C-alpha cells in the first residue's frame, strides 16, 4: 500500500476534528456555537431537538452539535454521543440553584463508559455579570479537578463580549490534535 | 443489512446517506418495518439536500405514529425548516407538520402555523390553510384556540385565487366537521 | 375526499401508497383485493369498493388498481378527477405504465405524489408545472401555479411559431340486427399542438352555426355541435358572452374544443352481413360492404371486423377487395383493406366448418364494428374560420391544421 | 405527406364580419 496521497492531503491540512455542544438550559449554549460559528450574539428560540453545525478553525472543521439543557431533551444527549469526538458544556455561572444541575448533568454525562475518550470542555458562560464565577471557583463547584482519565479545562467565556472562545477553541484543538 | 443501513446513515458521507435512505424507501414501499430505523434517521435529518429532506420527512410522517416518543426529536429541525426561503421547502414543511399524527407535536406547530398563514407566497399561502386544516381536524380546540378560523375567512378575500380556493374548502371541511 | 390513493398491482400488491389525512389504515388495502375477487365472481364488482365504514374507490389501471380509499362521504367525482389527473401525470412523466415504472421512479414518484395533493385536496395538477418543479433527474414553486395563467408558461421562447391542429372526427353509428341506425352521433375534436415563443391568446373562430346566426351569416354550411367543451386554458366567460373562443394557448398539444352533436346522414361505410351457417356443418359469410362517403375521399386501413364462430376451424375466404385474415384470439374475422376509396363495394364469401359436438353454452352475438379511418374529410362540414394569435411582442404565427375522420362506435348489431 | 390529413394554414379571423 501507499499513502502518499494522505501525505500529500495532510500536509495542506486534512485533519478536522470535532465538538460538541452541551449544557444546561439558557447556558449560552446555543449563543456560544452561534458565536463559534458566526460570531454575533443573537436570540434563537429555545432548543427543543438540536442544532447542527460545523465550525472550521485552523484548518479544522470542528462541527459542534447543539443539544438543549431541557428536561425532554436532558436524557436525548445520548443520541448525540455516537459518532461525536468532541463535547463542550457550557455552564451557568449566573444561575446558582441551576449551578448544582449542570454539574450533576455533566457527571452524569462524564460517567458513561461511551462518553470516555472526549475531553471535558467546560465553559463558564454568562461571564459578563459580577454574579459570575471564575475559572476556578466553578470547576471546583463542578469538581472538574476529580474527573480521572479526562482532559477538562475551565475557561470563561461571555456571549455578549465573544471573549475567551478563541483560547477555548486553541485548547480543544491542543487536547486533539497532537501534531505540529 | 439493518447494522449495515444503520453505519450508512450514521456517516458523513452525503452519497452514502443519500444511499441508505433510498434503500430505506424502498425497504419501506417493498413492505419492510423501516420503523425501527427511525431513531437513527433523526439525527440524519437536517440535510442540505432537499431530496434527503423530502424522504426523512416522508419517513417522519410514516413513522410518526409508529414512534410518538422518537418524534420528540424533529420539533427544532420543523421549526428551522419552517423559516426556508425557498417556498419549496416551506410548503414540504408546513405539509408534514400537518401529516404528522401527534398530540404533542401540533401543540408546539401552532406558532410555525400562525408564521405561515400570512405567507405572501400562494402556495405557502396554500400550504398554511392545509396545515391549519389538518390541525382543526385533527385537534377542533386547538385550532378554536389559536384563532384559524378568522385567518382562513379572510384568506377567501384575498389574491393567489388558488390559494383563496384552497383556504375556501379548507374553511368548509372545518365547518363540515 | 379519499383517505390516502394508493397504486396496487395485478396480483394484489400496493405499488406506492400515500396517505393523505390519516383516518384510514392503511391495512385496509389488503381486504381490498378478496373484495374485489368476490365482488368479479359474483357480478358485484364496481369501481367503488366498500370496506365497511371505509369505501375503497379503485380505478383500473394499465398494471395496477389505482385504489383511493376514503372514510367519508367524499366528492366521488372530485376523486374520480383526482385519479384521472394522477394517471395523466404518471402517462406524462413515464411513458410506460406497468410495474416496471412504478418501483423505477420511486424517489420521484414520492415527491409528485405529496405535491399533488394534501389533505386529501389536489393542489397541483398540470404535467408542465409539476415537471418544472418536480424532476426525476429542487427550486421554489413556480409562479405560473400561483398566477391565473396556470395553463400557459411564460418566457417560452422559440425559433419558429408553429401550431399544428388536428381536426379528429369520431363517426359512431349504432346499427341495430334489423338494420336500422339506433345510435348515430359524432363527437368532434380539435386538438392544436401549439408550439410558439411567448404566451399567445389564441382566438378561435370556425364556422359555428351560432356564431353564424349571432352575425347574420346563418345561410352556409355551419356546424352545430350539440355539446361543445372547450378548453382549461379557454374562457368560459368570453363564450357564454358573444361565443368569444379566446384563451392562452398551452405550451405543447391540448385539446381546446371538443364538439359533440347527433349525426343525421347515413353512415359513411354501409356493412351488411349474411350469416349462412349450417347445423354443425358450416358456416357463411356474407359480409357486403359498401362506401357511402364521397369517392373523393378514401377510408386507409380499413378493417370491418365480422365475429365468426367460437369453435369454427377450418374458414376460407371468399372475397373481392381487401385482405380477410381470421384471429383465433379475437374469435373474428376482420375484412382489412389498406385503401377504400369512397363508393366502392366490396363482396366477401367466408366458409368454415364447425365442430360435430355441439356447444355447451351459448357465446352471443357480438355486434360488428368496423376502422374504417378516412383522412382529409369533413362530414360534419365544419370549417375553420381563423384562429386569432395575438402575441405582446408581436410575431408572425403559421398555424396548420388537418382534419382526420375515422370511425368510433360504428358497430352493427348482428343478426 | 401524413395520413389522417394534410395541414392546411389558418387564416386569424372572419374577414367578412369586419
Ligand atoms: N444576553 C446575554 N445572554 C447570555 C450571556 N451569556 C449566556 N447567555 C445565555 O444564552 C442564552 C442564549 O439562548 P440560546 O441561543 O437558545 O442558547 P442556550 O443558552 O443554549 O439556550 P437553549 O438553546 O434553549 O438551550 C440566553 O438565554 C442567556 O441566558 C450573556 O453574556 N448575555
Ligand atoms: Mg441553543
Amino acid at each position: 500500500g501507499n499513502i502518499f496521497a494522505n501525505l500529500f492531503k495532510g500536509l495542506f491540512g486534512k485533519k478536522e476534528m470535532r465538538i460538541l455542544m452541551v449544557g444546561l438550559d439558557a447556558a449560552g449554549k446555543t449563543t456560544i456555537l452561534y458565536k463559534l460559528k458566526l460570531g454575533e450574539i443573537v436570540t434563537t428560540i429555545p432548543t427543543i431537538g438540536f442544532n447542527v453545525e460545523t465550525v472550521e478553525y485552523k484548518n479544522i472543521s470542528f462541527t459542534v452539535w447543539d443539544v438543549g439543557g431541557q428536561d425532554k431533551i436532558r436524557p436525548l444527549w445520548r443520541h448525540y454521543f455516537q459518532n461525536t469526538q468532541g463535547l463542550i458544556f457550557v455552564v451557568d455561572s449566573n444561575d446558582r440553584e441551576r449551578v448544582n444541575e449542570a454539574r450533576e448533568e455533566l457527571m452524569r454525562m462524564l460517567a458513561e463508559d461511551e462518553l470516555r475518550d472526549a475531553v471535558l470542555l467546560v465553559f463558564a458562560n454568562k461571564q459578563d455579570l459580577p454574579n459570575a464565577m471564575n475559572a476556578a471557583e466553578i470547576t471546583d463547584k463542578l469538581g472538574l479537578h476529580s474527573l480521572r482519565h479526562r482532559n477538562w479545562y475551565i475557561q470563561a467565556t461571555c456571549a455578549t463580549s465573544g471573549d475567551g472562545l478563541y483560547e477555548g477553541l486553541d485548547w480543544l484543538s491542543n487536547q486533539l490534535r497532537n501534531q505540529k | 443489512e439493518i447494522f449495515e443501513l444503520k453505519a450508512e446513515l450514521n456517516s458523513d458521507k452525503k452519497e452514502k446517506k443519500k444511499e441508505a435512505v433510498k434503500k430505506v424507501i424502498a425497504s419501506m414501499t417493498v413492505g419492510k418495518d423501516v420503523s425501527a430505523l427511525f431513531p437513527d434517521v433523526v439525527n440524519c435529518m437536517q440535510t442540505d439536500n432537499l431530496e434527503l429532506k423530502k424522504l426523512v420527512y416522508l419517513y417522519l410522517m410514516n413513522y410518526a405514529k409508529s414512534q410518538p416518543d422518537m418524534a420528540i426529536m424533529a420539533v427544532n429541525t420543523f421549526v428551522k425548516d419552517c423559516e426556508d426561503p425557498n417556498p419549496l421547502i416551506r410548503a414540504l414543511a408546513v405539509r408534514t407538520m400537518g401529516c404528522i399524527r401527534v398530540d404533542k407535536i401540533t401543540e408546539y406547530l401552532c406558532e410555525p402555523l400562525r408564521k405561515c398563514l400570512k405567507d405572501e407566497d400562494p402556495y405557502v399561502r396554500k400550504t398554511a390553510a392545509v396545515c391549519v386544516a389538518k390541525l382543526h381536524d385533527i385537534n377542533a380546540q386547538l385550532v378554536e384556540d389559536q384563532g384559524f378560523l378568522d385567518t382562513l375567512k379572510d384568506l377567501i378575500s384575498d389574491s393567489n385565487p388558488m390559494v383563496v380556493a384552497n383556504a375556501v374548502a379548507a374553511l368548509s371541511e372545518i365547518a363540515e366537521s | 375526499s379519499a383517505s390516502a390513493v394508493y397504486v396496487l398491482d395485478l396480483k394484489g400488491k400496493v405499488l406506492i401508497c400515500r396517505n393523505y389525512r390519516g383516518d384510514v389504515d392503511m391495512s385496509e388495502v389488503e381486504h381490498f383485493m378478496p373484495i374485489l375477487m368476490e365482488k368479479e365472481e359474483e357480478g358485484m364488482l364496481s369501481p367503488i369498493l366498500a370496506h365497511g365504514g371505509v369505501r375503497f374507490m379503485w380505478i383500473k389501471h394499465n398494471n395496477l388498481y389505482l385504489v383511493a380509499t376514503s372514510k367519508k362521504n367524499a366528492c366521488v367525482s372530485l376523486v374520480f378527477s383526482f385519479l384521472y389527473k394522477v394517471v395523466q401525470v404518471f402517462s406524462e412523466y413515464f411513458k410506460e405504465l406497468e410495474e416496471e415504472s412504478i418501483r423505477d421512479n420511486f424517489v420521484i414518484i414520492y415527491e409528485l405524489l405529496d405535491e399533488l395533493m394534501d389533505f386529501g385536496y389536489p393542489q397541483t395538477t398540470d404535467s408542465k408545472i409539476l415537471q418544472e418543479y418536480i424532476t426525476q433527474e429542487a427550486p421554489r414553486p413556480p409562479a405560473t401555479v400561483t398566477n391565473a395563467v396556470s395553463w400557459r408558461s411564460e418566457g417560452i421562447k422559440y425559433r419558429k411559431n408553429e401550431v399544428f391542429l388536428d381536426v379528429i372526427e369520431a363517426v359512431n353509428l349504432l346499427v341495430s340486427a334489423n338494420g336500422n341506425v339506433l345510435r348515430s352521433e359524432i363527437v368532434g375534436s380539435i386538438k392544436m399542438r401549439v408550439f410558439l415563443s411567448g404566451m399567445p391568446e389564441l382566438r378561435l373562430g370556425l364556422n359555428d352555426k351560432v356564431l353564424f346566426d349571432n352575425t347574420g351569416r346563418g345561410k352556409s354550411k355551419s356546424v352545430e355541435l350539440e355539446d361543445v367543451k372547450f378548453h382549461q386554458c379557454v374562457r368560459l366567460s368570453r363564450f357564454e358572452n358573444d361565443r368569444t373562443i379566446s384563451f392562452i394557448p398551452p405550451d405543447g398539444e391540448f385539446e381546446l374544443m371538443s364538439y359533440r352533436l347527433n349525426t343525421h346522414v347515413k353512415p359513411l361505410i354501409w356493412i351488411e352481413s349474411v350469416i349462412e351457417k349450417h347445423s354443425h356443418s358450416r358456416i357463411e359469410y356474407m359480409v357486403k360492404a359498401k362506401s357511402q362517403f364521397k369517392r373523393r375521399s378514401t377510408a386507409n386501413n380499413v378493417e370491418i371486423h365480422i365475429p365468426v364462430p367460437n369453435d369454427a376451424d377450418s374458414p376460407k375466404f371468399k372475397t373481392t377487395v381487401g385482405s380477410v385474415k381470421w384471429v383465433p384470439e379475437n374469435s373474428e374475422i376482420v375484412w382489412s383493406v389498406k385503401s377504400f376509396p369512397g363508393g366502392k363495394e366490396y363482396l366477401m364469401r367466408a366458409h368454415f366448418g364447425l365442430p360435430s359436438v355441439e356447444a355447451e353454452d351459448k357465446e352471443g352475438k357480438p355486434p360488428i364494428s368496423v376502422k374504417f379511418e378516412i383522412p382529409y374529410f369533413t362530414t360534419s362540414g365544419i370549417q375553420v374560420r381563423y384562429l386569432k394569435i395575438i402575441e405582446k411582442s408581436g410575431y408572425q404565427a403559421l398555424p396548420w391544421v388537418r382534419y382526420i375522420t375515422q370511425n368510433g362506435d360504428y358497430q352493427l348489431r348482428t343478426q | 405527406d401524413r395520413k389522417g390529413g394534410s395541414y392546411s394554414q389558418a387564416a386569424g379571423s372572419d374577414s367578412a364580419q369586419s
